[PDB]
RNA sequence: UUAAUUGCGAUAACGAACGAGACCUUAACCUACUAAAUAGUGGUGCUAGCAUUUGCUGGUUAUCCACUUCUUAGAGGGACUAUCGGUUUCAAGCCGAUGGAAGUUUGAGGCAAUAACAGGUCUGUGAUGCCCUUAGACGUUCUGGGCCGCACGCGCGCUACACUGACGGAGCCAGCGAGUCUAACCUUGGCCGAGAGGUCUUGGUAAUCUUGUGAAACUCCGUCGUGCUGGGGAUAGAGCAUUGUAAUUAUUGCUCUUCAACGAGGAAUUCCUAGUAAGCGCAAGUCAUCAGCUUGCGUUGAUUACGUCCCUGCCCUUUGUACACAC
């Protein structure tokens, strides 16, 4: 019965779920340490929402995200979104409000995508064509 | 629709029957390389090499002239020694400076 | 810390099965520029010597040289699988054989031969000099004469 | 903490178990995993060989603990590579069934897996406590 | 090379055949108030600063 | 004496009112159950081309067809298999009971 | 371009000249009572009409 | 059993067949349309013609 | 300081990105500077960004590629030449390889080095094309500054790219030693002789 | 002024009608109503290990409780360019900033007006007029060939011309869909096999089993090295199986072996403005067997345009015609 937050992230076909909780600071995605996402480059990506507003908000509660769909960028991407908005869920939630809306505050002005859904899709092919635009070569003569 | 001129059957033959380029090979002469390290290559490379502030297997077939697989245990040989310190290791670059007094 | 200097055991042009191979390159790919010979097999005789794969080929050894000599001369008596072999089944004698650098040649000159002697539609197109498998020649195949 | 393969990192697994039962010597090598191609798609045959067969023993006994049960024929299909078929393009091809089914059955002898119901099979109890043993050693190991 | 630095304020419009030239009326910072007409190729906006290599090279409507 | 109502057609309309009297009528009385589970549309594609012959361009259409499907689970006794069993079937309907 | 069509013009002329005590100044409120009055089939196209008549009640103030 | 989309393919294909051979048959009645309504048990299917005196 | 480890273990370079401001990690975004002010609002020094790989739609409108970060452009800039399509990893890993080098040689910061090298090799005055109407005569134009990234940045990317083609060294190595001799202005770069090129054609072209 | 005969306007015109528009589908948003063991999520039991602590990673329906945030629609809401600064006979409309899931009619499709083509089709139609034949028939059927045949010339595409690479290991994530009851389909697991595959079994008429289709492009470790080399396996010889009554002109797959041209491609020419091009793979179509093709889907994902009629073309108005099958 301990008061939890859950969310949503998505990028363009990844539906990561989260379930941020009260507890000591853990911080694993898919049961495996952060430490371990994918890129060894992109690695800051998912840790931009640790260092912008910094740790102490994340030692008071937890979360456990599970991440499904998509591949590899757009996995992280649905990660990075996914904790984010938990975070703010949490804070919307059960934590005082001025902490809640400086922190919204830098994540929009660092990049407005932390808390906002991507929009782009992909979108039907159609004939004539290999891509949805790009038509086949066609010669006369 | 103007009909289409049909050639003769020896016109059409001889168009038929020609049928040649070639190729301008502007690289430079293969650049021999050591594959052996000898005696007189192993004492230039522990001479040397701490001379350099920038150290890569592409400089050192650049510069010395011996293979690139004998310069992969050449540079894990240095490193063990401590004459060159590391910066950034990757499996198709390896980025490698020379020990200074400093730091 | 591996590095190693010898006063002298590397040969430039080695003699193995009547082919002029140079030095230079590791022993497990020495053994492509053999006819009949290719990289698989060149590597599956190594690890089955115990030839130190991971080393060049001039500054190979006589008795290592002749272990790699008779290994391509049978491979029969030393429990090589059946399936490694140019000629499985050999019309000829029945059993498997890999002919080799001065030999590919003429059992392929040999069977061209039965071919063309026993009539066959295979041997007559071989002797045109034209497609023998299949091949849509409309369109495939201008620079040849 | 626990300690455990979901928080160990994988190359760093793999290594750890590849000198482990390097050195122990007890896997039962069937003795014509040498010269096989582990999938048609392949091109060469593999060069490590001699820890060849105790990495993918290494990599099967990651796989069953991190799913629930897994076959042949998925670990064919998730090791199978897209074989260059000439001039034409590229396709999945599953993997070579026969050197994969002796790294189960030496398992299955060692400890490591036993038999499941709904099909494959499922990490042992020892399987389990090995797993999670060796994760202490490769994590102080860094630490 | 004499280089002089002019910030842009009214784009006239887009000359040339193939419109990939822009006329713009432009005056540099430096001893200001008198400016004169030039082209750019690249997309300019206002407030737009550019190096000028010339200056009495008052320029004519493209073709 | 589980009985479930499985409702398959193309007409959405239809089947919403169908499983909206059926719902109604296992209100009635206690009947107690679950109501309308949402299964994914199957959308069934036949790709055609225009022309006949080989003249003209390669145009193409995808024909669609859209079948819903809407189970309904009712766990009574005997009464309910009776109570239940009377149909109300409109043109393009289909329903299919099963019991255990 | 968003230039409004013919149809939604007449109808926002029609509503302007025979319900101005019901029009008002805030888009939603008058969305809603076009919503009551005009039987409108498709929701863009009413919402069209209120917006057009927002604009005019705007412009005619 | 017949899978769903194949029983609703089938009910299609019925559906156009009795369209066609009524079309081709009820010719001097002007035949105007079919309703193939089915029910587990009795399949109802109803005719309209401007006429019924000769359908029946 | 934050030494605070909780539960989970975090490397400690973590927490020391996040005292200060991003940094790259290794980089500090601060302490760089621009040339004339005429290349200015184009190439950006007061964003730092974590990582140089995002997923902005800089091409929504006319000026939203001016907001791209420069080094993301070059990321961007170097994933061309058709089968090196994709693999932005790869391609920020080449980058980082790069700035790898730029701080081994002629220590620098290496967003400066870059932001040096852009504004060097930057062509100031470039000719355009005119209708012949009997010769084909061309007359001399000048260039947007934005318009003049974009050519530096492209005259980078494909000369480095040429030189690393078909050599042993790598295309990181290529392309760092290109932009270190553009920074230093040397005639050497690719880059700077056909910038000179341009040049020298549009004030022929008078 | 608009993409629009789209509107404001003026005005021998008025009322109008088709088209565009309008309309429908799909792609995104909903902590809002309905929920759902053919999807799950959190807790309660058995419960494996590590920790020993309270916790972590997990599995397990007749072991239960709560819920729909995530998975799916049903009915709905929402974006109408909304607010602001402007520009604007200052009317339509247009330019920038804000909130914003969504601001070029949000993106893309479906339908798409009059009139015409001597455009394609009697080789889709038991839909066909006329002409030809109707019993050694141009009907049907059987056997073998043929559509693949080879001096060559062209158009769609695939593979590469290597280090941003090639090869071997490992981490390795999606969507569109499809599937057999008297036909024999997807196949799961075990076993026998390098592999191709074979056998014994498992589930499925379908969110329930194939399937999370653990795909590739990728990422990280090693080998190679600027050599037509470890890129290329095109052309070729031998053997092993599958599909097929019937594989010879090899259907196809599998193992070895030969490793040819290609070192960036001139005259000229094709497609494209953002989940776009491009790179990569997957499902389906024909299918007893056979994708380098097509129809759709998914993954990584640039740069450059925010303009024009100079080339090729299109719409309206004016003018000239000796054009009318109309240059």
């Amino acid at each position: 019965a301990v008061p939890s937050v859950q969310t949503f992230g998505k990028k363009k076909s990844a539906t990561a779920v989260a379930h941020v909780k009260a507890g000591k600071g853990l911080i694993k995605v898919n049961g495996s340490p952060i430490t371990l996402v994918e890129p060894e480059i992109l690695r800051f990506k998912v840790y931009e929402p640790l260092l912008l507003v910094g740790l102490d908000k994340f030692s008071n509660i937890d979360i456990r995200v599970r991440v499904t769909g998509g591949g590899h960028v757009s996995q992280v991407y649905a990660i990075r979104q996914a904790i984010a908005k938990g975070l703010v869920a949490y804070h919307q939630k059960y934590v005082d409000e001025q902490s809640k809306n400086e922190l919204k505050k830098a994540f929009t002005s660092y990049d407005r995508t932390l808390l906002i859904a991507d929009s782009r899709r992909p979108e039907p092919k159609k004939f004539g064509g290999k891509g949805a635009r790009s038509r086949f070569q066609k010669s006369y003569r | 629709m103007p009909p289409k001129q049909q050639l003769s059957k020896a016109a059409k033959a001889a168009a038929a029957l020609a049928g040649k380029k070639w190729s301008k090979k502007s690289m430079k002469d293969r650049a021999q390389h050591a594959v052996i390290l000898d005696q007189e290559k192993y004492d230039r490379i522990l001479k040397e090499v701490p001379t350099y502030r920038y150290v890569s297997v592409s400089v050192l077939v650049d510069r010395l002239k011996i293979g690139g697989s004998l310069a992969r245990i050449a540079l894990r040989h240095l490193e063990k020694e401590g004459i060159i310190k590391p910066i950034s290791k990757h499996s198709k670059q390896a980025i490698y400076t020379r020990a200074t007094a400093s730091e | 810390s591996l590095v190693v200097q010898e006063q002298g055991s590397f040969q430039h042009i080695l003699r193995l099965l009547n082919t002029n191979v140079d030095g230079n390159i590791k022993i497990v790919y020495a053994l492509t520029t053999i006819k009949g010979v290719g990289r698989r097999y060149s590597n599956l005789v190594c690890k089955k010597a115990d030839v130190d794969l991971h080393k060049r080929a001039g500054e190979l050894t006589q008795e290592e040289l002749e272990r790699i000599v008779q290994i391509m001369q049978n491979p029969t008596h030393y429990k090589i699988p059946a399936w490694f072999l140019n000629r499985q089944n050999d019309i000829t004698d029945g059993k498997d054989y890999h002919t080799l650098a001065n030999n590919v040649e003429s059992k392929l000159r040999d069977d061209l031969e039965r071919l063309k002697k026993i009539r066959a539609h295979r041997g007559i197109r071989h002797f045109w000099g034209l497609r023998v498998r299949g091949q849509h020649t409309k369109t495939t195949g201008r620079r040849r004469a | 903490p626990g300690v455990s393969v979901r928080d160990v990192a994988a190359q760093d697994f793999i290594n750890a178990y590849a000198s482990f039962l390097q050195r122990q010597g007890k896997l039962e090598v069937p003795g014509y995993v040498d010269i096989v191609k582990t999938s048609s798609g392949n091109e060469m045959p593999p060069q490590d060989a001699e820890g060849w067969f105790y990495k993918r023993a290494a990599s099967v006994a990651r796989h069953i603990y991190m799913r629930k049960q897994v076959g042949v024929g998925k670990l064919n299909k998730l090791y199978g590579g897209a074989k260059s078929r000439g001039v034409r393009p590229y396709k999945h091809i599953d993997a070579s069934g026969s050197i994969n089914r002796k790294v189960l059955q030496a398992l299955e002898k060692i400890g490591i897996v036993e038999i499941s119901p709904k099909g494959g099979r499922r990490i042992s109890e020892n399987g389990q406590r090995d797993l999670d043993r060796i994760a202490a050693q490769t994590l102080e190991e860094d630490e | 090379t004499p280089v002089t630095l002019a910030k842009v304020i009214k784009v006239l419009g887009r000359t040339g055949s193939r419109g990939g030239v822009t006329q713009v009326r432009v005056e540099f910072l430096e001893d200001t108030s008198r400016t004169i007409v030039r082209n750019v190729k690249g997309p300019v906006r206002e407030n737009d600063i550019l190096v000028l290599m010339e200056s009495e090279r008052e320029a004519r409507r493209l073709r | 004496i589980k009985i479930r109502i499985t409702l398959t057609s193309t007409k959405v309309k239809q089947l919403e009112n169908v499983s909206s009297n059926i719902v109604k009528n296992a209100e009635q009385h206690n009947l107690v159950k679950k109501g309308p589970v949402r299964l994914p549309t199957k959308v069934l594609k036949i790709s055609t081309r225009k022309t006949p012959n080989g003249e003209g361009s390669k145009t193409w259409e995808t024909y669609e067809m859209r079948i819903h499907k809407r189970y309904i689970d009712l766990e009574a006794p005997v009464q309910i298999v009776k109570r239940i069993t009377q149909i109300t079937i409109e043109p393009g309907v289909d329903v299919e009971v099963v019991v255990a | 371009g968003r230039v409004r069509t013919k149809t939604v013009k007449r109808a926002s002329k029609a509503l302007i000249e025979r319900y101005y005590p019901k029009l008002t100044l805030d888009f939603q409120t008058n969305k809603r009572l076009c919503d009551e009055i005009a039987t409108i089939q498709s929701k863009r196209l009413r919402n069209k009409i209120a917006g057009y008549t927002t604009h005019l009640m705007k412009r005619i103030q | 059993l017949i899978s769903k989309k194949r029983k609703l393919v089938a009910d299609g294909v019925f559906y156009a067949e009795l369209n066609e051979f009524f079309t081709r048959e009820l010719a001097e009645e002007g035949y105007s349309g079919v309703e193939v309504r089915v029910t587990p048990t009795k399949t109802e299917v109803i005719i309209r013609a401007t006429r019924t005196q000769d359908v029946l | 300081f934050t030494p605070v480890v909780l539960a989970t273990p975090i490397p400690e370079e973590v927490q020391q990105a996040q005292t200060e401001i991003k940094l790259f990690n290794k980089w500090s975004f601060e302490e760089v500077e621009v040339k004339d002010a005429s290349l200015v609002d184009y190439v950006q020094v007061r964003q730092p960004i974590f990582v140089a790989h995002t997923a902005g739609r800089y091409a929504n409108k006319r000026f939203r590629k001016a907001q791209c970060p420069i080094i993301e452009r070059l990321t961007n800039s170097l994933m061309m030449n058709g089968r090196n399509n994709g693999k932005k990893l790869k391609a920020v890993r080449i980058i980082k390889h790069t700035l790898d080098i730029i701080n081994v040689l002629t220590d620098q910061n290496p967003i400066q080095v870059v932001v040096d090298a852009i504004t060097n090799t930057g062509p100031r005055e470039d000719t355009t094309r005119v209708g012949g109407g009997g010769a084909a005569r061309r007359q001399a134009v000048d260039v947007s500054p934005l318009r003049r990234v974009n050519q530096a940045i492209a005259l980078l990317t494909i000369g480095a790219r040429e030189a690393a083609f078909r050599n042993i060294k790598t295309i990181a190595e290529t392309l760092a030693e290109e932009l270190i001799n553009a920074a230093k202005g040397s005639s050497t770069s690719y880059a700077i002789k056909k910038k000179d090129e341009l040049e020298r054609v549009a004030k022929s072209n008078r």
